[PDB]
Parts: structure tokens; sequence; C-alpha cells
């Protein structure tokens, strides 16, 4: 054993499972992001760097907002994440369109991450190595939820993947406690996104998504470097 | 206030610690540790190396701040003289990554530790003058320094010739009787210097004759010989009666 | 190396099952639950996974998912591969009281999902269930029914169970507690705090990271109480308090 | 046999350092790269109770390695100490240790008073390893 | 090392590394073809060549350089057999475009709905991974000129200027510091970028014949290959 096989997933003799394990411990070699849950919003910060200097950041776009008032960020590897990106924009448009309304964030991530669930929980041949950070503004409560290729669902007031998972989980498990004022949270939670990251930080190496209870706002490297570093 | 500065450095040990990271504290603990001690007399090489390990926490900081850090950790150099550090810092990339004009006149002065030299000595005293102001305890740094110096001048005239006319030689000194006699009798005190004067006609004779193997292998047996008979007198006496 | 090959569809070799003892194995990794016989109602008991004081929360029951106004079940395994049999036997038990606009008996029920999770462990060369969820409601028959899935399709329903493989420390403690026709619902719920302070590895039965929900007989509404912490704050004090009194003696 | 006496030899020595303990006086610094033929009793409790493991080098020892291979050349530089930092450094890891030793093996392809800049980088380069690889590997 | 089947299959080492599709990645290198996309102010220049070891051989079904749509170019690498099938592909995506949403496609999403159906390809090994490299061009509504290349892997790229291949590696370093500059770029200079380039890569500068060089330029948006004629005439002008 063995003994599994597949479909929807693959064998272990111990614990988990051995296979898409292998696609997990690429998980954790794909790019940090960084996410932040503070007060009536959410915040997410990720990071994004280009091989040379002969790359425009301008194209490429980590951060697709599926609706007007959710967005996303990305933590794991490359187009699996566009997969489910247009998956769940037609995912999330249909659920959306059949009761007219949005509906809170709740049900959104309930029916979203179902097909995604089955999406990367089934056999795909090839695994799928990308995870999530769920957002979204529900009822005046907003929520920060975070995916994973084995298809389990959590919810961090602050949370990272990629790099600094080891570091910045027990960083922020210390220094922040419980619910803590809005931009302090979000001070905490770049200082221990700079931890790992690499001594040069400029406009284009990083890039910050904000949920607002008005509806999703996706920044650009202008205003993230005109902000503060440090931004808060 | 030195004391103060204590009180205020022991306050800092258990702040380091206390708070979820310093971020940078043990790093300028260990400076305050380099300054305070340095004070204290403590030790020179070791208080050096806190200098060097703080100046491995200045990367990426204030200009201005990492400006003037290298004005202690350079003299620094200059106080030792004998720190066998100098290769190692002045060689690297992060000592050379400045080229400001303030460093790039303390790149002379880190030079300026490799010389040694009094007459060169006596003449860059002045040109930096401008970076002596900068030092924390001018008395302290400079004062072991010249001190040092002298003996290292005066071993220099002494050598050649055994016996030495003290009028002569003290001339190039520019003074006798004040100190700078008074400095070479303690030399006796400290066994550095071997010699005796002469008041009456001013002449310092050089005379030597250290080793004793037959007094000193002797006598010392001879005492002990004096112990292996008291521990025998328990022996003797308790046999008897 | 005869069994040592991946088959999963057809059977092992002296007539033991191949998989289901290799997915008991599943079930007895990091599995919290627990289960009592209690008159006029019914309690259950789970655990939350994680520890960490920073989550949310916002799951509400987690670990105790509700497929019914008057039936609910506990999840215990990979909470990926459950949820896929949580709206199942959800759907199941929807079309069951749209056809005949009556609450799902449990017994067919239970049996219904064991037949669904057995398809999946006969054929196909598909992934076992490695997930074992219980059961718990009220029929106009039986009244109250206690059940519990296993990945071969023989449910190990019965009036008590036993999970994860860690509790069978509490299963030796359930059958010398033992007792019919006194209930008083508090009795086993002390009980229970019992058993999470002494056969569980977590002491003290620290509040934010287990959960206790408890199903009291009302007719016809079926109140399911989700509790969920409030109270068992002061029944760590109570259970405490138990064994404060329990020292006087000696 | 011949085998059997010089395993049993350190085997003697590893009596002797119990006949040390305690405790007065020895030191024993040992180094292998291969830690599975070891016997069971060398790593036992009582005899050898310290083991520092020397820890990949990585990323971290590479500016130290590049700092200390820097220091010893004159400069003089005429050789870019900035795109080393940033070009190798992707490609770096390895590139370990004696690997930079080869770059400064390849600067006797010089036929110039100054290593061309082009001659660490034919070192660094090849490898002769890869891919291609992380950014396609996200691909 | 490698355990199991990982070997003919795409899923991940236990170092989190894919094996079908990081062979597939040299398979382009195999090719030996190299192809440079840069881009300049208000145009964009491909640069490419092709081997001659027959005298028989055909410019015309030989030629590498291959036209999507009027506005819309590419150019492929690697092994060409792949290659083609993608080019009526992209055709049939783009006429969807047309189709469906009635004007013409930015090719930048082009990029996306080819890289899925890429990722398709190396989602299941059964169906082989078409090893073939697709490098894309187009004009975007005052976008000015584009860059697009998208290997057998399946994502969408583009840049101001990107070259991947055999020997693109060694024509990016040399165009980092030879591109900027970055400013205004000319006809002649950004011609004068594809020898250049080419002299640091090869420096064989043989006879423009065999070499295919295509533009993107905005006067009249459609695409055009360069003629014979004039990039000889180019050709003598930055070598005086």
């Amino acid at each position: 054993e063995r003994g599994y096989s597949f479909s929807l997933t693959t064998f272990s003799p111990s614990g988990k499972l051995v296979q898409i394990e292998y696609a997990l411990a690429a998980v954790a070699g794909g790019a940090p992001s960084v996410g932040i849950k503070a007060a009536n919003g959410v915040v997410l910060a990720t990071e994004k760097k280009q091989k040379s200097i002969l790359y425009d950041e301008r194209s490429v776009h980590k951060v697709e907002p599926i609706t007007k008032h959710i967005g996303l960020v990305y933590s794991g590897m490359g187009p699996d994440y566009r997969v489910l990106v247009h998956r769940a924009r037609k995912l999330a448009q249909q659920y959306y369109l059949v009761y007219q309304e949005p509906i809170p964030t709740a049900q959104l991530v309930q029916r979203v991450a179902s097909v995604m669930q089955e999406y990367t929980q089934s056999g795909g041949v090839r695994p799928f190595g990308v995870s999530l950070l769920i957002c979204g503004w529900n009822e005046g409560r907003p929520y920060l939820f975070q995916s994973d290729p084995s298809g389990a669902y959590f919810a961090w007031k602050a949370t990272a993947m990629g790099k600094n998972y080891v570091n910045g989980k027990t960083f922020l498990e210390k220094r922040y406690n419980e619910d803590l004022e809005l931009e302090d949270a979000i001070h905490t939670a770049i200082l221990t996104l700079k931890e790992s990251f690499e001594g040069q930080m400029t406009e284009d190496n990083i890039e910050v998504g904000i949920c607002n209870e008005a509806g999703f706002r996706r920044l650009t490297p202008t205003e993230v470097k005109d902000y503060l570093a440090a931004i808060a | 206030n030195l004391p103060k500065a204590r009180a205020a450095l022991t306050s800092a040990r258990t702040t380091a610690n206390a708070i979820y990271c310093p971020p940078k504290l043990q790093a300028t603990l260990d400076m305050q540790s380099g300054i305070i001690h340095a004070a204290e007399e403590k030790d020179w090489k070791t208080a050096y190396s806190y200098f060097y390990e703080a100046f491995e926490g200045y990367d990426s900081i204030d200009s201005p701040k990492a400006i003037t850090s290298l004005k202690y950790m350079l003299l620094c150099k200059i106080m030792l003289n004998t720190p066998e550090d100098v290769q190692a810092l002045v060689s690297g990339k992060l000592a050379l990554r400045y080229a400001g004009r303030q460093t790039e006149a303390l790149k002379c002065v880190a030079q300026a530790s490799k010389n040694r030299s009094l007459a060169d000595f006596e003449k860059a005293l002045t040109d930096y003058r401008a970076e002596l102001r900068d030092d924390p305890i001018i008395s302290t740094h400079l004062a072991k320094l010249y001190d040092n110096l002298l003996e290292q001048n005066l071993i220099r005239v002494i050598e050649p010739f055994s016996r030495v006319q003290i009028e002569h030689i003290s001339s190039l000194i520019k003074l006798s009787k004040a100190d700078v006699e008074r400095k070479l009798s303690q030399m006796i005190l400290d066994k550095k210097f071997h010699g005796i004067l002469d008041q009456g006609e001013g002449v310092l004779i050089i005379f030597d004759e250290p080793p004793v193997d037959k007094t000193y292998e002797a006598a010392l047996e001879t005492i002990q010989n004096m112990s292996k008979v008291v521990d025998s007198l328990y022996n003797k006496a308790k046999k008897l009666t | 190396s005869r069994r040592y090959d991946s088959r999963t569809t057809i059977f092992s070799p002296e007539g033991r099952l191949y998989q289901v003892e290799y997915a008991m194995e599943a079930i007895g990794h990091a599995g919290t639950c627990l289960g009592i016989l209690a008159n006029d109602g019914v309690l259950l008991a789970a655990e939350r996974r994680n520890i960490h004081k920073l989550l949310d929360e916002v799951f509400f029951s987690e670990k105790i998912y509700k497929l019914n106004e008057d039936m609910a079940c506990s999840v215990a395994g990979i909470t990926s591969d459950a949820n896929v049999l949580t709206n199942e036997l959800r759907l199941i038990a929807q079309r069951y009281l749209l056809q005949y606009q009556e609450p799902i008996p449990c017994e067919q029920l239970v049996t219904a999902l064991c037949d669904i999770k057995q398809a999946y462990t006969q054929f196909g060369g598909k992934r076992p269930f490695g997930v074992s969820l219980l059961y718990i409601g009220w029929d106009k028959h039986y009244g109250f029914q206690l059940y519990q899935s296993d990945p071969s399709g023989n449910y190990g329903g019965w009036k008590a169970t036993c999970i994860g493989n860690n509790s069978a420390a509490a299963v030796s403690m359930l059958k010398q507690d033992y007792k019919e026709g006194e209930m008083t619902l508090k009795s086993a719920l002390a009980l229970a705090i019992k058993v999470l302070n002494k056969t569980m590895d977590v002491s003290k039965l620290s509040a934010e990271k287990v959960e206790i929900a408890t199903l009291t007989r009302e007719n016809g509404k079926t109140v399911i109480r989700v509790l969920k912490q409030k109270e068992v704050e002061q029944l760590i004090k109570k259970h405490e308090e138990e064994e404060a009194k329990a020292e006087r003696e000696k | 046999g011949a085998d059997r006496e010089v395993q049993r030899i350190l085997l003697e020595l590893l009596n002797q350092m119990d006949g040390f303990d305690q405790n007065v006086n020895v030191k024993v610094i040992m180094a292998t790269n291969r830690a599975d033929t070891l016997d069971p009793a060398l790593l036992r409790p009582g005899r050898l109770d310290r083991k520092i493991e020397f820890p990949l080098p990585d990323r971290r020892q590479k500016r130290l390695i590049f700092s200390t291979i820097t220091s010893k050349m004159n400069l003089s530089e005429e050789v870019d100490l900035e795109d080393y930092v940033a070009r190798p450094d992707k490609i770096s890891g390895a590139d370990i240790n004696s690997i930079c030793q080869e770059s400064g093996m390849l600067a006797v392809r010089e036929n110039r008073y100054i290593v061309l800049a082009k001659d660490f980088e034919k070192a660094y380069k090849t490898v002769i390893k890869k891919d291609e690889q992380e950014h396609e590997f996200y691909k | 090392s490698s355990a199991g089947f990982d070997r003919h299959i795409t899923i991940f080492s236990p170092e989190g590394r894919l094996y079908q599709v990081e062979y597939a990645f040299k398979a382009i290198n195999q090719g030996g073809l190299t192809s440079v996309a840069v881009r300049g102010k208000d145009c964009a220049v491909i640069v490419t060549q092709k081997k001659v070891p027959d005298k028989l051989l055909d410019s015309s079904t030989v030629t590498h350089l291959f036209k999507i749509t009027e506005n819309i170019g590419c150019v492929m690498t690697g092994m060409t057999a792949d290659s083609r099938s993608q080019v009526q592909r992209a055709r049939y995506e783009a006429a969807n475009w047309k189709y469906k949403y009635g004007y013409e496609i930015p090719v930048d999403m082009l990029c996306k709905r080819i890289a899925d159906i890429s990722q398709v390809y190396t989602q299941n090994a059964e169906m082989r991974p078409l090893g073939c490299c697709m490098i894309l061009i187009g004009i975007d509504e005052e976008q000015g000129p584009q860059v697009y290349k998208c290997d057998p892997a399946g994502y969408y790229c583009g840049f101001k200027a990107t070259a991947a291949g055999v020997k693109q590696t060694e024509s990016t370093s040399f165009l980092e510091k030879k591109v900027k500059k970055k400013f205004d770029w000319t006809f002649e200079q950004t011609v004068e970028t594809a020898i250049t380039c080419l002299s640091t890569v090869l420096s064989i500068d043989f006879k423009p014949s065999e070499i295919e060089v295509g533009v993107v330029t905005v006067e009249n948006p459609k695409f055009r290959i360069l003629t014979e004629a004039e990039i000889d005439a180019h050709l003598v002008a930055l070598a005086e």
C-alpha cells in the first residue's frame, strides 16, 4: 500500500497522501502572498518579482478580482491560478445571477470553493499546486479565508503562505492577538512580510490589494509606493 | 555618568527579549557594551569586536548614522594599535562600501593605524584633529597610545649600546627628571626594562644575570625537604609514645 | 509481492478486506468524537483541530454538520472528502422529504450513504472514503437512533461509538459506565467531560479547541443545541469541582 | 580481518574516550561524508554528546564566500561586483564553494592584465545544469 | 532520481519539480532556432533565421514566419511539427473573438486561450506535451505595439522586450545594456538592434536571405514581413 489508487486522490501508508504531497511541497515553493483581515475590510499584500529588468509588471497581473466587491490573491504556482480565475469568473457569476443578488460571501466561499474542491481534490492527472486567500465583504462584516490544494478552508485575521509560512505564521501568532487596530494590524503584517523578503523593495517588487466594505479596489505600484513601505 | 549608563544598559538587557523581535537591540546593546566597558577599560580586542558585530548590523540603515559610526570603530583601531583584526575588516567589502567624503578621511585614519610612526603620528594628529573631536573619550584613547609609543621609542635607543648617558638621551625626549625618568624606573618594576641609572654622572647602565639554576632548584627542595620531615614527625613521635 | 500492487478494486488475498484495514488507520488519525445513551435527548462532542486563537471561528458548527432540522452528524476524518458527503446525504434526505413530505427515517438514511460510500469502495478503482461521520436523530418508530458510518459499507452504527483510535481508552470507560434509563443528560455530559479530561490527550478540556453539540427532542421543533463554548467553561469548573471533591476523600 | 581489525581500532579509541570521562582531559573532532555506515555505538549517548551539523551554505554563505574571494583579489577591480550579486545569484546554489575556485581557475584564460568579466560568468553559466526551471516551473 | 511513473507523467517530484514538462523546456533548444522579440517606441521587430542544408530547400514552406491575422503575426521555435498545429488554432480562436465579440482581439487574451488548452496538453500525458513554442505580437487600442511569448508550459506572457529559446539567453543579456537607451526608436534603430544582438549570439552575419525579419508598426496596422530588398538595404546601412 499504496492501496487508495487514484480517482479522486492518491494513497498513503501512514497519513495524508503521497504523490500530490509532492505538489504540496511545491506550494511552499510558490509565490508568497500575505493577507490581512483588519476591522471593516480585508487587505491582501502579495509579492511579485520578475526575472530580469526587461519585464514590465503592467502586463501580467497577479490580482484578478472575480467580482466588484470580492478580490483575490494566490499563494502558489502559476496558471493553475489563472485556470481557477476564469473558472471562478464563470463560477461566481453564475450563482450571482441565479438569485440576481450577490448574497453574503460566506455562501460564495461555499459554492465557489465547492467545485474548486472537486477540481483540486479529484484526479487532474498532474496535480494542482495553487492555493488561494479568499476575501470579500458580507453584511458589514468582511471575511478572510485561506484555501489549499487539499481543500481545507481556513479563517485567519492575518495569514501568509509561500515564503515566511514558517516564520510569518509564528510571527502573527505572537505579536498579533485577537483583533487589533486596522492600520496597526497592517503594520506588523508588512513587518513580517519584509522579514524574508529581499533587501531591495520597489513599487514593482510587491503589490497590495484591499477589500473595502464599499467593494474591492485593486491598487497599482504607483499608489503602492506612494502610500508607505511600511504602508499604514 | 558611567553608573547611570550601566543602569541604562541593564534596562536594555531585560528589554531586548521582552517584546517580540528587538528588532535591532542586541546589535546596539553590544555597541553600548562596547562603550561603557571601553570606559571601564575591561578589554580592548573584545570591545573592538563589539564594534565589528555592530557594524554587521549597521547594514541598510541611515547613512548619516553609519558615516559617524566608522568614527568610533576606526579610531578604536587607533587605540589598540594591535587589534590583529585589521586585515580582516578593512579588506572586506562591507568596510569599503562607503565612498563618501568623511569616510575617505577615515580610510587614511584606518591607514594611520597601520602607520604608527611617531614623527608621522604627530603630523596626522593635527590633520585628523577634526576626527579627534568625535572621539567619545579623548583622554583614554590617546594617552595609552602615546604612553605605549613612549617605551616603543625608548627600547629603540637603549637597544644598540648597553649603557647610555641620561643627559643626552633625555634631550631627545625633551626632559629628564619630571616624568620620563620616573617612567623608565616603572619599567624596571614591570620587568619590561632591566638596568640601573646613575644620578651623579648621569649614566644609565644596563646589566642582567637572570638565570640561577644552582640556588632556586636547591633551596625550594630543601624547604620541601622540611615538609618531608615534618610529615614524618607524626610517624616518629607516635611510634615511640 | 501479491498485495503490494495498487488495486483498490478487487479484494486482497486470505479473505480480509484489502483497503478497509488501511481505511480504519486513517480514521484513527486525528479523529475525535464520542457518544453516550441519553433519554429524552442526545449529546455529542467535537474537537477543533487547530488550537490557534487567531482563527475567526466563523465556521460556527464545523466538526458537527446539520443535515436536517431533526438530525445532524459529526464529521471525523478528512474535511475535504467529507464535504462531498455532507451535501450528498443532505440532498438525498431532501429528495426524500420532497417525495413523501415526511422526515426521512434514519434507518434507511444511514444505510443509503453507507451504500453510496460502498460504491466508491467497490469498483471503478475509486478512492475510498476515509471519513467516519456519526448520525443522530429521532423517528416515529424507534425514537432516538445513533449510527456511525464506515468505509467498507457495513456501518459502525451502535448506541456508542469510538473516535478515534485514541478513544479506545474511553470505550472501556463507556462500558463500565454503561447505564439504562437515567437522564439527566448532564449526567453523561459531566461524564463526557471526564472523557476529554482523562482519556483524551488534551487535558483541562480547552473550550476553544473543542465543541459540544446536543439535541433535545421537542415536538415538533426538535431543537438542536449548538452550545458552543458558552457554558462549557462552567462545565470545566464543574468537572474540576468534582476533581476537587474527589481528592477530599483520601 | 585487516579491515575488521581497524574498526576494532576505531572501537578501541571508542573505548579510550570512555576511559577519559570523567573528565580531564581530551578533545576529539570528527568529520565524515556518510553517516549511515557509522556503528550505533559511535553516536550512542555517553560518548559523543555534542553533534554540530554543518549547515548547507545555500544563499547566506554565497555573499560570504563572494566577500572573501573578492577580498583576496587585488582591486584594481576592473570587474563588476554589482552584476555578480544579481544574475549569478539567480544561478547560484550551486555554484558551491570550489566551483567559485573554478571561476578563479577560469581566470587563467587571460591573456589579459585582469580577468575579464565574461570569464567568471562562463564558469557560472556552465553548469551544464537546469533546465531553464524556476519561472518555467511556475508556468 | 525518479520513483514510480513520474518519468512518463507530469506529476511533481518530491522536490516539487515536473518531469515531462522540464524535458520539453529544452525540446525547443533541440530545434536550433533563435527568435528574438524586441519592441521599440512605436514598433516591434522580430528577428529569426533558417538553415539551408540542401539546394532544393524552398523558401516558401521552410519560412518560419507565420501570420495569424492581418494585423497580428507570430513566430515559433523548436520543433516545427507541433508549431503548425498551434498556428491554425490561433487563427481559429481569433476567429471566435471575431465571430462572437465582433471586433479584433487584443491578443493578450489569445495568449491566455492558447495557453489554457496548452495547459490541457500539459494536463494529460496521453495527448503528448506538444513542445512547440509560440511568440506573438499585435496592436491594441492606444497601447502602441505589443510583444507576447508562450512556451508549451501554458501561461500568457508579454512585456516590452522578451526573448526565450535556444540561444535567446545570450541575446537578452546583451540587449539589457543595448535596449537602454529606452527612447524613441527609429525603424533603422530597431533593425540595427536585430543584427547586433545576432552578432553577439552568432557573429556569422550571413546573407540576409536566410534570416527572416518581421516588423509590427502603426502606420497601416496590418503586420508585414520585411522584403528581401529592404533587408539588404538596412543591412548595408548599419554597417558602413
